[PDB]
């Protein structure tokens, strides 16, 4: 018999990001549901999907103000995105759970009064747990910057399910986070402020996308807990558990060729939003390719397709070395390359016409974003 | 078909980016919507 | 060949009303495209589908500031949504267009240089014409208020292609303005400034809807011209023809009982958004059922399913008279008819169980929604 | 799935006069597509 009366202005925004775990795609019944338990403290509210989990403690007070006043601990699994949708719509400020036997909840609202039909939290399977050691602690900012700068670039396909992860090793005091679909590559590197064991892990693309979103931009820390299978983000009052892949990550480091042709330093607006352009024509065919034509300080982004016809814009290129290259690429690869670059003059540089190309920064040299050939063969 | 299909799974490819807005997509679903229930009610 | 340098952030939302015309399910390829046509002193944008078809005279100059310099005139009929798909991505504030022979649009704007693949305007079908008798003048604000009174309750089913389009009843200097689906109702009474012929037209659903988009909330005014298939809705610098729907619109008047058991007196906003509230668990079944039950100065929005629960509001009524009354509506032609209620206190009275409910404002006795009940039976 | 396919439809009609909000129609509308693919990958 659960009974707390939480402020739904905050319940809201800790109820949407468990919300996020839940996926309306797991073959078990209980998995869909949101486990709400209210301690004589504290409200965890774990969900999960047996891939990714989330528990949020929502505390009796956060930040002076009180939250939640629980007169009665206890626990229940009320179903996912309907009890978030409820909560949603309530008019007043306090929403007061009361469960009763064979677990019914009253959801009182002011005027409104829901009843659900939460399940037996007992058969909730438990979270796993895991081990306090192996602490790496990064920035929100940073962990943001870092999920924006390299989960972008991960596979869609679990054909190869070791590419659908994003690869962090550690190896004395310095993050290496690398993403590839085998036709990007996104390699932030990163600098800690302690030390750390030698970690080899592949974080997934969908369990760093789920945590890019619940991480409120603060000055506070992610302390991250790393185990043989899973993985602690331990934001503030909010863990979130995620599956390590198996598997050996494969080596991006011969994907890095030398000996550059061509060195653009363009902007990050205009050229963004040149092929945004430029890629109008050549996607209601379903493909998505430019072809690029470098010239004296002109990058000249064409395209062509039958029946409608030519897109050829002029960006202004501050310093280009080397001669001209005509480079066939895909515009989502470019897009998504582009939007990760925080700075407004990324630095591209061409290696040939069929080979990879350096999509950096230019006063970063961590961040490197490379785009294999699509060219024509 | 196909060739729609592609160019909606192309179009939800540069939108879970945030390389595109949600009304166009939301329009554009509507009638990939529309053109699967004609799809089904032909077969 | 066409030649004209429009100013773009006026191009595009005087491009995309048209645009709303142009619907890519017509049978013949060339109304599928904007006709743009340059003359000596104005750009008029034709789109059309054979129902709807706008008409945007874009002159040289709009409220002082230069709009239009052109070049040389001509027209072309470009593709339809791909064009204003170009034009809302480019980057500058002056967009020229440049037709050659075989009808090829280099749409310049800046550095960007597209290409498209007009068609010949010569096989454009004509515009209908309408005698400019039978005028009737409303506001903008006016008939925006009609149109959102009034067209929400026409059929979406094309079985009795007469309820999906809005009657317009003009008899002595009075407009009735009903739209019916066999299970709403709303009737917008509404008095004119001059006098007008009697007139029994069914204006559709589907070009009334697109009309409230294109008119922004000016006091301008739209001089209404009908003829004996068409109807002309001359808003400033946009023409609006469409179709008007054949056959006799069936007798509303029947449909109006007297002598109310119960007449609420109850809020707009909390009695919507407890609709909102109340039909939560009663759609994700795919029905939208709501039980009302009256009581003293309450009304208790009930609804219920099996294996989610019960939701029950309490709204305060704030007059009521007669006794108590249990009425099982539907939630959608609820929340349509309080939506276009401009008022925050609605009136609404029940004629028994099983008869349909008037829905009006106090303080009007103009718009009177109506509901047919689809309680059990 | 006509189950699903009344609970969209319903939801739609519920969109088109503006009583939900954009956001909630689209993710809903990407849940349709993936059971209509589900749909015709089955049959």
């Amino acid at each position: 018999m659960m009974e707390f009366t939480i402020k739904r202005d905050y319940f809201i925004t800790q109820l949407n990001d468990t919300l996020k775990a839940i996926s309306p795609r797991t073959t078990l019944p209980i998995l869909t549901g949101i486990k709400i338990d209210a301690k004589e403290h504290e409200v965890i509210l774990t969900g999960s999907d047996s891939e990714i989990s989330i528990e949020i403690t929502i505390p009796k007070t956060v930040d002076g103000e009180d939250i939640v006043n629980i007169s009665e601990t206890g626990s229940v699994v009320l179903p996912g995105r309907f009890f978030v949708d409820i909560i949603k719509k309530l008019p007043g400020k306090d929403v007061k759970l009361s469960t009763n036997e064979q677990f019914q909840t009253l959801i009182t609202s002011g005027h409104s009064e829901f009843n659900l039909s939460g399940l037996d939290p007992d058969q909730y399977p438990l979270l796993p747990q895991v081990s306090r050691d192996d602490a790496i602690q990064l920035s929100v900012k940073v962990l943001k910057n870092v999920i924006a700068q390299t989960n972008f670039a991960v596979s869609t396909s679990e054909t190869r399910p070791v590419l659908t992860g994003v690869n962090w090793l550690i190896q004395e005091n310095e993050l290496i986070c690398t993403a590839t679909d085998s036709h990007r590559l996104a390699v932030r590197k990163l600098q800690l402020e302690d030390v750390s064991e030698n970690k080899n892990v592949i974080i997934p693309g969908k369990a760093l996308a789920e945590l890019n979103k619940i991480m409120s931009d603060n000055e506070e820390d992610i302390d991250i807990f790393f185990a043989s299978n899973q993985v602690l983000f331990k934001v503030g009052n909010v863990n979130f558990i995620s599956r390590l892949l198996e598997g050996h990550y494969p080596d991006t480091t011969r994907l890095f060729p030398e000996n550059y042709e061509i060195k653009l330093s363009i902007d990050n607006g205009e050229f963004y939003h040149a092929i945004d352009r430029a890629s109008l024509l050549a996607r209601e065919g379903g493909n998505n390719v430019i072809k690029l034509s470098t010239g004296d300080d002109v990058v000249e982004l064409s395209s062509t397709s039958p029946e409608i016809g030519t897109v050829k814009e002029e960006v202004d290129a501050n310093d280009v070395e080397g001669g001209s290259l005509k480079i066939s690429f895909n515009s989502k690869y470019m897009m998504d390359a582009l939007k990760a670059i925080d700075n407004d003059e990324v630095e591209v540089e061409f290696f040939g016409t069929m080979k990879p190309f350096i999509l950096k920064p230019k006063g970063d040299d961590s961040v490197t974003q490379l785009i294999l050939p699509i060219r024509t063969y | 078909l196909s060739y729609y299909r592609g160019g909606h799974k192309d179009l939800e490819s540069m939108f879970e980016l945030a390389l595109e807005y949600i009304e166009k997509l939301e329009e554009e679903d509507e009638q990939q919507v529309t053109d699967y229930e004609n799809a089904m009610e032909e077969e």
